[PDB]
């Protein structure tokens, strides 16, 4: 199990498990669009 | 010493600006405003799976040179 490369494996905003063997850019990419859609700017 | 950083938006646009290690997230948006044309009070930064804000500095998020950051606008009244 050499997976990782991210501070989170599941979007803590919309509770969505991110794809495997992803990259810091992947999680961030979604976290950005999700964050914008979200109403609460909580720090995770 | 001055390091460079990149910030892409949800539209695909790629912004290239420079920032310091002692600077802050809000600062990065200050200069970016004159680039795209958006206020720092609406745009945000995302890196390391964490929400980058004025609450912390660049060195706080280990933001080195050539950092891949994103842009998120959370309109209040709009
Ligand atoms: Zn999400």
């Amino acid at each position: 199990s050499h997976m990782g490369a991210a501070a989170l494996r599941s979007c803590p905003m919309c509770q969505k498990e991110f794809a495997p063997r992803l990259t810091q850019l992947d999680v961030d990419s979604h976290l950005a669009q999700c964050l914008a859609e979200s109403t609460e700017d909580v720090t995770w | 010493s001055h390091m460079q950083i990149f910030v892409k938006t949800l539209t695909g646009k790629t912004i290239t600006l420079e920032v310091e290690p002692s600077d802050t997230i809000e600062n990065v948006k200050a200069k970016i405003q004159d680039k795209e044309g958006i206020p720092p009070d609406q745009q945000r930064l995302i890196f390391a799976g964490k929400q980058l804000e004025d609450g912390r500095t660049l060195s706080d998020y280990n933001i080195q040179k050539e950092s891949t950051l994103h842009l998120v606008l959370r309109l209040r009244g709009g």
